[PDB]
């Protein structure tokens, strides 16, 4: 995953 | 009109206007056509996407879009509402247009909507008006596409944007199925390879993708991206991408190292392979490094070594890999007499790294030094500890003084300590 | 008077002019007085030290020195020539004076000569003219002192600038004895303590060093310096220096993190010490810092977060309590993974919430309005965030090219 939240 | 160049699309300190001018001037020297503005942590691009540019921010963007035309680089402006947009609510839709309107009036003809890396489900409100998640995005992407008078280039980055990320596979994915069929023929689709950071892009994988997307997709290429590992930098050649791909793709935009001046080799080698439609990585590199050397006191050998020490996310260079085998051999076979012989030549290979650091630091192009400083410093001090260790292993038949006689002996801070506990 | 402030004295990217001016505002605000301009990789300071400032550089530098005076901060200009300078050659010596003069006409009235981290021995030409190494430096320092009209602040920095660097020990050192005896009564001597990065600077060590250089030293403090490790940042309080060092010293000048904005705790608390409990000074410093992080203005980050940041990136010999604690808890879990009584499930839970708080810290920090501060700390906060994520999920299970090449050698060294 590259990122989030 | 096939799209090739840079996306400034990483997490972190974004580039400043002056760096992006020099970027345009470079894209032109080497015949690339495009620049996608999408830096994750320029707050108005993503975190506060609804907010309009202030007065002085506007002055900047316009002067930017200018120098783009002045160099005839095409400038695509991205926006990322993914995090918290409500797709069904019309005030939400309208703020997006008002924002896209503001930038349209800066001189901007080309646009993009990105939807990478968002929580995959919706709000209570959205799950009514819309069947699936993929429905919502395409509805807004289309709607927007219309509004802007259906612009010349216009990209869409899907939530599922690489092979790994497709549920359950590429071929029979509800999300991917929906996009190919519903999203407008004039809208391009960004794709990143089999993985987020693809080692290689098989021609069969992209042919495969073109299946479900119903288009030749645009590659967001993460080959030289370094935003995900503090210690890592990528001065290797554009590689693992078959020359045979140019026919089958609408474009490739390279998402490169955060450190601007490190990106010479990454963009050059992209540019040489843009031509040629085999193509040779080993040779493109040799070309880039000789041309690069003109900017900097440092020898070509130094740069050859430097690129070898920071090569590619799956591959070290020749000199770097060789140093690794050599130290691996030496550490393994302790105690007829090839060891002393090889430890001597290894202690010399280390000295050539110290040498490369000395010459870089005495050099005249300080913008280049500073961008890479902390990377070269790290490698030099590590080799210097490695060299000093090999000596210790060797001067050991006549001593049993243990390997410590200062906190740059115990590295990494807290993060380092947590890491050494994982397998 | 006693010198307390900052030395910009590290390897790497030097601070820019718009940053240094901001430094000046804050030194004044916090009632500190001095700024030692020594940035190792700002060429013309060390590397091309002979070369004089251009038309445009001259304008930039002057504007800066103006701002020092405007803010009642003493500006000391340092030069590090001892790399390849020939001591006896008058071409060099006259090239030094001419360099110094030029900044003098920039408005500058205080100076330093730095001889740190340079080969112990001279060329034959100078092996002739001067008796020992010490003798050579003393001789030239003294001259440039008089040449400039013996000014109010003049600093000299030894090659044996710390305890461990002294031959063979501090008290009986050839080099220190020659500096102490023969360097002019009016010049001050820089000193970093027991080690390059001194964990403590105890009183007796200062009595020991003062005796052989026959003056009170100026501490060049590296407690917060971070130029020597890519993954390290120090946001803990000034610690390990007794306030009874003050009577025994001419100054403390702190050589702080490379990322400008990360120096808020490090400078605030040094000030606090200058007027002591490290824990209380951190609380004072973090509380004031919090105000610099906003939410951006919109026409459509908590104190507990800062404390978690500081604890995670604390001091070079010690983690902050929250940091140390998570590290403790993870070690206990990792040890008793065999046990799947189950107090473990109860503890894995509170650990996962601790990990949770690291993510939360990063998310909020990334929304804040002050992007100068965010950018300066980005890659550090990102790194701790990625690792705690992997630690969280590995804890629940109960990167091969990570660090690149450097990382791969580092895992083969055994000191790791
Ligand atoms: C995911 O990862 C890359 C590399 O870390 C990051 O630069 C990029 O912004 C994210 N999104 C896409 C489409 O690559
Ligand atoms: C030696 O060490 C510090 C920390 O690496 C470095 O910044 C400084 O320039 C050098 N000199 C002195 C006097 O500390």
């Amino acid at each position: 995953t590259s990122t989030s939240l | 009109h096939f799209l090739c160049g840079v996306v400034e699309g990483f997490y972190g300190r974004p580039w400043v206007m002056e760096q992006r001018k020099e970027l345009f001037r470079r894209l032109q020297k080497w015949e690339l056509n495009t620049y996608l503005y999408a830096p994750k942590d320029d707050y108005k691009h993503r975190m506060f996407w609804r907010e309009m540019y202030s007065v002085e921010e506007a002055e900047q963007l316009m002067t930017l879009i200018s120098a783009a035309r002045e160099y005839e680089i095409e400038f695509i402006y991205a926006i990322s509402p993914g995090l918290d947009i409500t797709f069904s609510n019309p005030k939400e839709v309208s703020t997006l247009k008002r924002k896209l309107d503001q930038v349209s009036q800066f001189g901007c003809r080309s646009f993009a909507l990105l939807f990478d890396n968002i929580d995959h489900n919706m709000c209570a409100a959205d799950k009514e008006v819309f069947s699936s998640f993929a429905h919502a995005q395409v509805s807004i992407t289309n709607e927007i596409y219309q509004y802007l008078g259906e612009p010349e280039t216009f990209l869409f980055c899907p939530t599922e944007y690489c092979g790994t990320f497709c549920y359950p596979n590429v071929s029979q994915s509800p999300y991917l199925r929906t996009v190919g069929e519903k999203l407008l023929p004039g809208i391009e689709v960004l794709w990143t390879g089999p993985k987020v950071v693809s080692k290689e892009i098989p021609v069969e994988s992209i042919e495969e993708v073109s299946k479900i997307i119903k288009r030749a997709p645009v590659i967001w290429d993460n080959i030289h991206a370094n935003d995900y590992d503090q210690k890592r930098l990528f001065l290797g050649p554009y590689k693992g991408r078959s020359t045979e791909l140019i026919p089958r793709l609408k474009g490739v935009l390279t998402n490169p190292n955060c450190e601007f001046e490190a990106n010479y080799v990454a963009i050059h080698t992209l540019a040489t392979w843009y031509k040629s439609n085999l193509y040779s990585p080993q040779m493109a590199l040799k070309l880039a490094l000789t041309e690069w050397l003109q900017e900097f006191s440092v020898t070509l050998e130094d740069l050859q070594l430097l690129a070898d020490l920071f090569y590619l996310p799956y591959e070290h260079g020749p000199k770097g890999a060789q140093m690794l085998r050599e130290f691996q051999w030496l550490r393994a076979n302790s105690s007829i007499e090839e060891w002393r012989s090889r430890a001597a030549k290894f202690e010399e290979m280390c000295g050539l790294v110290m040498g490369m650091f000395t010459r870089l630091s005495n050099c005249a192009n300080r913008t280049i030094l500073y961008d890479m400083y902390s990377y070269v410093w790290d490698i030099k001090s590590i080799m210097s500890m490695v060299k000093s260790f090999v000596q210790w292993l060797g001067c050991r038949s006549h001593s049993s003084a243990q390997f410590l006689i200062e906190p740059w002996a115990f590295r990494g801070g807290l993060a380092g300590e947590f890491q050494r506990l994982l397998p």
